[PDB]
């Protein structure tokens, strides 16, 4: 449930950046690669990670494990969204992904 | 009025579908096919009807909803079409565009074939119903419609974009016709005053296909929940400081053009990154008959190449047998 | 045969009309419109007529007049007509056409309303008078028609032209139908030999309107003076010399694509459609198909008359 | 409401022009042809410019009134195009659909091009103005719309019939499209809520072409003053006895059945009486297109038929010289 | 202006109903060539003679006489309008026509 | 040759499912959609696959196989395309055109997107495989093309109908592009001779879709097997009396007229449109053109040959 | 599996007829209605039953009953086809079918 | 009337070249100028002017002055043609405009 060692993970985060961008890198602080963690799964462009980007950042499709339930995905970004954002946009900006 | 996004009412790709097939929050049924990009509720096929409908009901005294979608046939004239509910019950499977009758809500229809005969169609009509009410689909609708507003949104070079905002009793429908690409550019369709929904209930799309086939595809649904300037959450509180929000987001954009500069030399660093226009995509249907013509004279020209060398062997011919026996 | 164009008894684009608003030279009467583009003869209107004469006579042995018009109206039918008219005196008003009757000369009829009933319309009659002969509304000019043809000048997507020329006491129209742009497209409509027309007379133009109604509108109206090739005085030394027209015609084609060279950067320095596109190569596709096709044809005439010779041996 | 019909600010066929040549009660200007049908404000010219405005003011506090027009083009773009005026001052000539700017009252615009690229051209926008404010031609007044309706009014086999109602200071416009010969077959535009319009003004229409050219006739122009059930006069105590009335009616149609029992054997008794259908009138401009096409195949036809002929003639006389020489 | 002559002309009807009836009548009753007059000057067709009407009613071009002036035209129409019509319609119906 | 149709290796419309979801005899896979009027074997999304084959495998020694399809897309560019087989077994799904790699017998491949650059697509590839290569995606199949050609296939008028046929170890492939509505319009495309197949496969249609999409719907797959005129057996006395057949066949085409003189005044007393006739007079135009030029080909050819006989002589 | 009271089955043939043809049928004599079973069973238009249109004539659900197993249809098509057709072309002419 | 400074006059042909060319000119040689006022004055496109475009080229408004009668033009356009045609054809080279 958006976990620190989830998005501190290198290697989650090289596997999204492979293809992408050509420069593969050892190492990162890990301010670095929660950038890169917050702007990979942004996939609309608007610097914002609403419920329905964090439903594919949750659950996931790597090349398993089943799928994880409805009630339990609507519960994990429920408590996501209500501890994050506190603008009440439905969106978190990236100083609420920093925050928490 | 402030704008709250909700996911569980919404849908939107590039991951439309999880991996069972199936899109999340929403239920699907009819000839609906799921896709990663879109949703094609029906497609260019006879007799084709689907619906895709919230799982959950939603309670909102004030709304936003935001339709993207493309309507697209080979002919002039096209299918039954298209629909966006706000009902309290799950419509699924019926006769009224994809979705059944007797509806308890509000159903904005994007009609694109002209049952009546008035020659005013593709139309979008407003039409509010209790649940009593039978929908004449044989008169498109024309004596229990609460709005209509006569806009073409088939064949369209880019995707269509509706807004329907339900806010103070007053549903207000703004078009963006799909001429330009740029999203923000809605036009004003109608709007109805003073309609009173249920309080609570399920949204949906459907879709229908009579004798003729149109494909119908939606691309992305968003939810929004409005909140009045005097009915706002007391206060923010919850912010910590303002100094961390002016510390976050330069590093942010620092990052964001460092990641620019990073992916610019590496585009041209592999050759086989390429990148494809959207020209080609679209047509209009005068257009394509014009150019099926054109293609036609083609086989007369090459026809007309082969005549021209057959009667050149055979001049060449009896000219030098003239010139033989002479 | 040589021609020299006369400005006088002429009339184009793209500034037809003066500030004063009437054509030089011409005379416009009844329900003409001249504009900067055109002449709107007769409008799309119930019951118009309307009529462009010369000032002055034209004195001319032998004479070609091109004429481009458009004939356009919403119905399939069409309305009374065009007529072009070399006459002795300005006829102006009347009811032949926009014109009037009893004319002394020549007037060859576009009729596109079949009044007669015969299925024959429209089409272009050659009608000569000497001024004691009513001309026959009803029956399209049947009667008295020198000459005919049957051609289809309606609703054209390019403009109907239209050569008309007396030469040797024969008058030739020659007509390209509009399906090309290009000028030089006649093809042969009709023609009359040993015909006598007055030896001064006037050029008009003329339309009119029934029941039914088109616009007739004339483009350009261009008027050649016809001579023999024998029959023209040569004079010595006349023209300039050929050195110096060289020398002068080739700085001129240096300095043209010198201005395109300056335009073509500046028009985007500072700023048709689909469809339309493709119908304008839709109509250059059918008229290269004609083109080999008559390209067949004459290589089959020559591979004919060839044998011939070799049938004569 | 109550509808009286005003003929001082009416005109209509088939003698809508007096001998001289002049609509009565009207004045006309610019390129306008005043004719004994219909009116050619502007004609299908490069920069024509039309108007015909009332000679006396009308002062009614509520009004309506019919416009028959219909707006023809050869291709799928036209002109400026039309407009209809209830203003103070007579505009005549000027740079707003052939009449001035600045005008105090009221402009319903049936605009035909699409100044401003927004692909939502022919349109019909309703504009107050008080006589400060310049209509902005290039933005096709798209700030200054009062209301906007999209319904296309070119080309149509049926002449379009718009009707203006000014009533509780309510403004609404429903057009007949002209798809249907049925005059009474009105169907809702456009409204405007509380607009106020100067008391007394003059009617007008106006008509302008830019580089493309339509023709813009009006055929009919009909002025009803409007009075509320409340705001009757107190009685129409001048009729004398409704037994008059209930005697005059009857003879009057036993004439008028009379009149055409006694037309009916004569419409046959003189043979040279005809009938001229109006379907060849209509034809929409793609498909003139394709018959265009479709006549200039016949070129073809005609030289492969002589290229037929000639190539018999040649093997008949090889087939005969061949014979000969063996 | 609408003078019981003007309507009760016998050779004003014959010349309006030439060719348009094929039966000349040599002789008709006031009433049945008023009953005419009636009918051949509504263009429209809605049985009902407006001041549109009687501005050709009044006004002819017969085949003279200058053409009558505006305001004398208005004058006299405004005067058959507010004498014999009664409905406050602004149309005149046949009772209205044959009470005047 | 004589042709014997084959019901259960084919498939047609206006009924061609049942009401259970499946095509009789025909097992679809992928994401084919099977309808009353034709199966849409890829729709236009991304990255969809679809193919239906037979169930059971067919012997036959020659065999031909009349294919109508509809390539459809909304831009100029398409798919990954479309492909026929004859299989040793069923290929279902795959990456090559929908199907399985790795196929034992013949594949004709309807490609309509260039991968390998040529500017040379749509074409038809057919590719003979034993099951030991690997289909070239990439290269579009150019390396082991036993034959090609390049039609255009995409966005025609009228469906286009391609006839395979297997004889005397030849496979040709003539294809009508579907400019006409006639069905036997075949022109030649490709042929390939000497080419060995398994004797006893399965019939199999298949496509797919790239990042381009289009609609692959076959309306309908008729199976005939080919017999020789000298080794089809003759059965005497197998046929019915001729005269039997001659009353029952004119008893038939009586009442058949009958039938319809029956429906013609009852269909309009119980109750195509202008540019779509329009167009469809165009295209039949152009087909008369075509069809006068052909014979006119012809014509020179009988005079040609006529000519050498004589110059023989 | 072509019947002889499948075929002469006078209220199937008049539920064919029925929408197509405005007018009922009463009564019908046998070649009457079986040559109205071969018409309505011909849609190809080509005056010809092959066994795809067999197929949808046997195995039509009408308006309930278990669809029929491939096989049975198979043998049936099949023993139409060995009994019937004489012309070894794949198609059942009205003669081949005339014959039972 | 073909004047040697009304074709020289450098204004009027900035005029004329204004808008079709945005590239305003200070200096122009006599030749330069010439070839302005011969292309600006050619719109038929033929490489010829004639009677009907030197009309155009002495009477145009510009921005007054009284309209010229047009027995004057008859007498001006007359006088360039018998002065500079040579050619005898009714078009005005630019070899025969060039002589003067
Ligand atoms: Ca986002
Ligand atoms: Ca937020
Ligand atoms: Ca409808
Ligand atoms: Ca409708
Ligand atoms: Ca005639
Ligand atoms: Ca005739
Ligand atoms: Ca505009
Ligand atoms: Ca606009
Ligand atoms: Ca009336
Ligand atoms: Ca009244
Ligand atoms: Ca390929
Ligand atoms: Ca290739
Ligand atoms: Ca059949
Ligand atoms: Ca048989
Ligand atoms: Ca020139
Ligand atoms: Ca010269
Ligand atoms: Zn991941
Ligand atoms: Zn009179
Ligand atoms: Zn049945
Ligand atoms: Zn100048």
């Amino acid at each position: 449930g958006l976990d620190k060692n989830t998005v501190h993970d290198q290697e989650h985060i090289m596997e999204h950046l492979e293809g992408v961008i050509n420069k593969p890198e050892a190492e990162m602080s890990p301010q670095e690669l929660q950038l890169h963690y917050f702007k990979m799964h942004d996939y609309d462009g608007n610097n914002l990670l609403d419920g329905l980007e964090l439903s594919t950042a949750i659950t996931h499709v790597h090349k398993q494990a089943p799928l994880m339930s409805e009630d339990e995905l609507i519960n994990i970004i429920d408590g996501v969204l209500r501890d994050d954002d506190k603008n009440n946009d439905g969106y978190i900006d990236y100083a609420e992904f920093a925050k928490s | 009025p402030h704008r709250r996004f909700e996911y569980k009412y919404s849908f939107k790709g590039p991951h439309l579908v999880q991996s069972d097939g199936t899109v999340p929050f929403w239920a699907h049924a009819g000839n609906a096919i799921p896709s990663s990009d879109q949703i094609r509720v029906a497609p260019s096929l006879k007799s084709q009807r689907g619906s895709v409908w919230t799982k959950t009901k939603a309670a909102f005294e004030n709304w936003e909803v935001e339709v993207t979608f493309r309507v697209t046939g080979r002919g002039r004239i096209g299918a039954d079409g298209l629909a966006i509910w706000y009902a309290e019950n799950q419509g699924l499977e019926g006769p009224v565009f994809g979705s059944a009758d007797l509806w308890n809500g509000v159903g904005i229809f994007f009609d694109s074939f002209d049952n009546d005969g008035k020659k005013n169609n593709p139309a979008i009509v407003i039409i509010g119903n209790n649940g009593q009410i039978h929908y004449d689909h044989q008169n498109d609708g024309a004596s229990q419609a609460l709005a209509s507003c006569q806009r073409d949104f088939r064949n369209k070079p880019y995707p269509v974009r509706a807004k329907i905002t339900y806010y103070q009793n007053t549903l207000t429908v703004m078009i963006n016709n799909g001429f330009t690409p740029d999203k923000n550019d809605y036009e004003f369709c109608a709007k109805v005053e003073n309609m009173i929904i249920p309080a609570q209930g399920h949204f949906g799309i459907s879709a229908a296909t009579g004798g003729l086939a149109d494909d119908h595809d939606v691309l992305s649904f968003l939810t929004f929940q409005l909140t009045e300037p005097g009915k706002e959450p007391p206060t923010p509180d919850k912010e910590i400081s303002e100094k961390e929000k002016e510390k976050y987001q330069e590093e942010f954009e620092h990052f964001q053009q460092e990641l620019d500069k990073k992916k610019e030399e590496f585009q041209k660093g592999h050759p086989d990154l390429q990148g494809q226009p959207a020209e080609e995509i679209f047509e209009s249907v005068g257009d394509r008959e014009l150019r099926q013509v054109f293609e036609g004279q083609n086989r007369i020209h090459l026809e007309i190449k082969q005549l021209n060398r057959q009667l050149d062997m055979i001049l060449d011919e009896q000219r030098r047998y003239v010139s033989s026996l002479t």
